[PDB]
RNA sequence: CGGGUAAGUUCCGACCUGCACGAAUGGCGUAAUGAUGGCCAGGCUGUCUCCACCCGAGACUCAGUGAAAUUGAACUCGCUGU
RNA sequence: GGAAGACCAAGGGUUCCUGUCCAACGUUAAUCGGGGCAGGGUGAGUCGACCCCUAAGGCGAGGCCGAAAGGCGUAGUCGAUGGGAAACAGGUUAAUAUUCCUGUACUUGGUGUUACUGCGAAGGGGGGACGGAGAAGGCUAUGUUGGCCGGGCGACGGUUGUCCCGGUUUAAGCGUGUAGGCUGGUUUUCCAGGCAAAUCCGGAAAAUCAAGGCUGAGGCGUGAUGACGAGGCACUACGGUGCUGAAGCAACAAAUGCCCUGCUUCCAGGAAAAGCCUCUAAGCAUCAGGUAACAUCAAAUCGUACCCCAAACCGACACAGGUGGUCAGGUAGAGAAUACCAAGGCGCUUGAGAGAACUCGGGUGAAGGAACUAGGCAAAAUGGUGCCGUAACUUCGGGAGAAGGCACGCUGAUAUGUAGGUGAGGUCCCUCGCGGAUGGAGCUGAAAUCAGUCGAAGAUACCAGCUGGCUGCAACUGUUUAUUAAAAACACAGCACUGUGCAAACACGAAAGUGGACGUAUACGGUGUGACGCCUGCCCGGUGCCGGAAGGUUAAUUGAUGGGGUUAG
RNA sequence: CCGAACCGACUAAUGUUGAAAAAUUAGCGGAUGACUUGUGGCUGGGGGUGAAAGGCCAAUCAAACCGGGAGAUAGCUGGUU
RNA sequence: CUUGAGUCUCGUAGAGGGGGGUAGAAUUCCAGGUGUAGCGGUGAAAUGCGUAGAGAUCUGGAGGAAUACCGGUGGCGAAGG
């Protein structure tokens, strides 16, 4: 649920919190662990290479089974959980043969549903089937862009993808950027709707709530020195230059997608 | 005042030490400058 | 122009004749917050009228130790002129 | 005296102790010294290092990449600031001591017996193993008072008592298993999981029992007929040694330490690997190996002095500076604030006089009270607890400690000490205990009311908000010009535009690669704006971006055609 | 939220051949957090890092330090027995 | 007391409400085929669209909204509908 906070110091005023009761409360399942250390966005020469990238809380590594290629043996969902990882929940499953996963957890999933993958599954949320076995205008996410490599698309929290038509051993997609994209039909799907949807109505409320994520600080160029930044300068608050990234690449329209050995896949770009 | 120089002898092992100039070509030109001026102390390793 | 003062180039409220405001290099408001800028009042006082006395640490004298910048050379006054 | 005491790490390196000397060093003198010279001093199976194990990160056989130098990285191998066995009390030196001595312990390993016996890993599973905040209960360290024991009878009125002073200490280990915390137990059968196997873990189905296990502070017992112990006595080379030794209990208060890696709760969702336990594979078969008891041997090496909020470290100085961790007594107090003290440590390495101006740091001030000044700068002032009471405005939280006001010491009574806390004997019960119930002796003890009483003054010292009215700017907490700027600047949650379909855009990089991200459009980058409320109008001619592609123009490339040189003729 | 430790640095006086090449004293802000701190690691000079001041990168910063090209060049100033 | 008001039994008509699914027509857009100089609009025009191939015509696809005929001074609902 959706839950203002109460005004009690001016930053929690704004604060809007997403609240789940479903999610499990204790700790998660420590076979499925890895430590997973920060990087503050730089390389390995040692130099930041992402800006605004730097400390927050400290996160373990779910591994979770973007593949489901474990085929004709079911699974029940045991229970939902917070994954700090991603934007989705994460739900636990065991198998008939005793063996527990995790999966990105689809809209409605909830413990004690059961889910298949493989040819013969049934189409309800959280089966994964090869997307040449799903009735052309499904909704599906995590879905495969080459056969066996494992989801790609639509993961994020309320992301989907529309299957709108299939010819030959392609299927034509509708990504949630607009774009229409082919892939191939052995690229496997799972139905539904990846759930937390209400992720995107949470409100930070303050600075800090964005420095517990890692994100730091955004210097604006036109607030620098022109040594630092094309946009700097001025006696006073100056600009006069078309608006350019920190390298000096126009940041207001020119389009920067150069990869011609994809093109022949993308249907209509978003626009 | 806090000043510059604050001691600690693993780092400076580290950071100057006979090891650390071995270790690359431009290290071990360092040694080679000094023995040819005639140090008697070839690094910081004590 | 009005308010506040005995008296107000500041302040507050207006007027519009905007030298040269103006709508995300945002416009107009805004409770709370600020070692932030301006203005007014009560209390308070050596801030002041106008300073007085006192207690300590130096300054001063004696003994011991013992610097510095500077320095062409000096037997190194005023005035009016040059 | 939450240090200016005690003790470590770091850093230093003989500064430590003793004798001797006073040239130089010491901001003066120096008989003294962290100074000179000489001698002495650091004792470990248990403390630390080394060692086993890993983090970030480093290096890295082959490998991939790069004019060369080199870059990256796989298998690996390093790397603590983290995980991994074991010792305490007392005594002793001029100088070391959990290291020496006395007493009493513990750990790991090698051998060898004996008894019994499926052992076996580079593999599987378990465990190790993990956040923030908050709330209590049970405790101990520790303190206070009483009792006890020893001593005292007071330089000046009184002091044989409801008087004064001191002491009243004891460990690890071993045994016991309590307050509490967690978890149902046991036995069969079966199985697409755990790269093979598995009796282990995971899964499924039955039967049966319902209490079984794991964990755990403290207490109690033992350790201890010991050790220590106020003092006494005897010697001193008057520094100190030698000898002996009483009581050695209870109640109450009580941590920030322990139970607690717990419990409750929240979202931002909280290392790794080994030691350890367990499972089997290849293999080994009355062998090896395993388990237990007993004996015996081993536990090397290096550090250990001394300073450590400092005269020994970092600051050129015996420099108002800087420096991580541990310990935490009394009275008042909410307190680690503050005042006065304890243990303990110090008076800061020039002194002696004098009592001018002027400077510095402070105290008080007649009448006035901001007239001072750029400006109330500085100063003065306010200041505690309980209760009464509190406006506009507001995002309904605030504003608010608004403002303003009253009470406050001591003594007696209520009540020879109350409400409350704590809790003995006794008594009863028991599935007999570190048990339940009852009962309340003793101990501890607010707050209030009534009456009285002293002073000019009872939050008496130290300590400890000045308040209100109008307005600009920025929503707010944050950040910044180390060393003249803390702000209205930067950031910020929120908003928008735009790029990006994943081998993503983008960034570091001749490259290999790496970050973005073990993320996937509810995501990631760039840019502007800057909570929130009401909003965000017109212009696409210019510059940019996006789309278009019929025509004009146009590169390398191609080399038609024309012209020339040469000369067989 | 009030307030010590701890982290800061708004005002004033002193100091300015300082006790100190940035402090002392009286006041001042934060004080469960975008907090603070120990140990170790990583980023390298047209490069880093920067809640952005051209700030910081060993008392050095509109391009660090050390060595070299190097006796750069100096239509300028000084000096020239 | 049973005549107002209500309960039960059986059936009837209804665009009464809430939720989900689906169908056909049409508009627009996208792609392609044929085809060529106009289309569109008005009182008349112009802006606009079109030789970079529109309009027209055929095929395929995408998507949203509304439900022709039935349909009615017909029905249902407290009203809004
Ligand atoms: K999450
Ligand atoms: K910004
Ligand atoms: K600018
Ligand atoms: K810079
Ligand atoms: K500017
Ligand atoms: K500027
Ligand atoms: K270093
Ligand atoms: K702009
Ligand atoms: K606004
Ligand atoms: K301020
Ligand atoms: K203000
Ligand atoms: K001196
Ligand atoms: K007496
Ligand atoms: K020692
Ligand atoms: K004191
Ligand atoms: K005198
Ligand atoms: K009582
Ligand atoms: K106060
Ligand atoms: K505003
Ligand atoms: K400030
Ligand atoms: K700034
Ligand atoms: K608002
Ligand atoms: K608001
Ligand atoms: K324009
Ligand atoms: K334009
Ligand atoms: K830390
Ligand atoms: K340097
Ligand atoms: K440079
Ligand atoms: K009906
Ligand atoms: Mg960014
Ligand atoms: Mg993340
Ligand atoms: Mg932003
Ligand atoms: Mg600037
Ligand atoms: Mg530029
Ligand atoms: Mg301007
Ligand atoms: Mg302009
Ligand atoms: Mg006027
Ligand atoms: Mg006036
Ligand atoms: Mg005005
Ligand atoms: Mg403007
Ligand atoms: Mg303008
Ligand atoms: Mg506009
Ligand atoms: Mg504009
Ligand atoms: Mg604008
Ligand atoms: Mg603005
Ligand atoms: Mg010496
Ligand atoms: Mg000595
Ligand atoms: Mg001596
Ligand atoms: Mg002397
Ligand atoms: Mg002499
Ligand atoms: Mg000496
Ligand atoms: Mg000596
Ligand atoms: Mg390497
Ligand atoms: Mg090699
Ligand atoms: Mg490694
Ligand atoms: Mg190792
Ligand atoms: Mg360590
Ligand atoms: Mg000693
Ligand atoms: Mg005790
Ligand atoms: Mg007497
Ligand atoms: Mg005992
Ligand atoms: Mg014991
Ligand atoms: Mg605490
Ligand atoms: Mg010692
Ligand atoms: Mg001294
Ligand atoms: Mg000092
Ligand atoms: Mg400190
Ligand atoms: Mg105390
Ligand atoms: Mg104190
Ligand atoms: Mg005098
Ligand atoms: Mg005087
Ligand atoms: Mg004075
Ligand atoms: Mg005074
Ligand atoms: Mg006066
Ligand atoms: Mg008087
Ligand atoms: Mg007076
Ligand atoms: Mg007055
Ligand atoms: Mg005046
Ligand atoms: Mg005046
Ligand atoms: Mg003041
Ligand atoms: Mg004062
Ligand atoms: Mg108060
Ligand atoms: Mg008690
Ligand atoms: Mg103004
Ligand atoms: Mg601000
Ligand atoms: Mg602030
Ligand atoms: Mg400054
Ligand atoms: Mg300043
Ligand atoms: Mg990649
Ligand atoms: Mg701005
Ligand atoms: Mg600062
Ligand atoms: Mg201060
Ligand atoms: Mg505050
Ligand atoms: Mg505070
Ligand atoms: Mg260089
Ligand atoms: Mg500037
Ligand atoms: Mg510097
Ligand atoms: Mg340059
Ligand atoms: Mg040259
Ligand atoms: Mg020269």
């Amino acid at each position: 649920a959706v839950v203002k906070c109460k005004p009690t110091s001016p930053g929690r005023r704004h604060v809007v919190k997403v609240v789940n009761p479903e999610l499990h409360k204790g700790k998660p399942f420590a076979p499925l662990l890895e430590k997973n250390s920060k990087s503050g966005g730089r390389n390995n020469n040692g130099r930041i290479t992402t800006r605004h990238i730097g400390g927050g809380h400290k996160q373990a590594y779910r591994i979770v089974d973007f593949k489901r290629n474990k085929d004709g043996i079911p699974a029940v969902v045991e229970r939902l959980e917070y994954d700090p990882n991603r934007s989705a929940n994460i739900a636990l499953v065991l198998y008939k043969d005793g063996e527990r996963r995790y999966i990105l957890a689809p809209k409605g999933l909830k413990a004690g549903d059961q889910i298949q993958s493989g040819v013969d599954a049934a189409i309800k949320p959280g089966n994964t089937l090869p997307m040449r076995n799903i009735p052309v205008g499904s909704t599906v996410h995590n879905v495969e862009m080459k056969p066996g490599k494992g989801g790609q698309l639509a993961r994020s929290a309320g992301t989907y993808v529309q299957i709108v038509a299939r010819d030959g051993a392609y299927v034509t997609l509708r990504l949630r950027s607009g774009e229409m994209r082919k892939v191939e039909a052995d690229c496997r799907a799972t139905l539904g709707e990846v759930g937390n949807a209400e992720h995107m109505l949470r409100v930070l409320g303050k600075a800090g709530a964005a420095r517990w994520r890692g994100v730091r600080p955004t210097v604006r160029g036109t607030a620098m020195n022109p040594v630092d930044h094309p946009h700097g300068g001025g006696e006073g608050r100056n600009f006069g230059k078309h608006p350019v990234t920190p390298w000096g690449v126009q940041t207001k329209g020119k389009k920067t997608r150069s990869n011609k050995r994809t093109d022949k896949f993308i249907v209509r770009r978003r626009s | 005042m806090k000043r510059t120089f604050q001691p600690s002898v693993l780092k400076r092992n580290r950071s100057h030490g006979f090891r650390a100039r071995m270790a690359t070509k431009n290290g071990r030109q360092v040694l080679a400058r000094r023995r040819a001026k005639g140090r008697a102390r070839l690094t910081v390793s004590k």
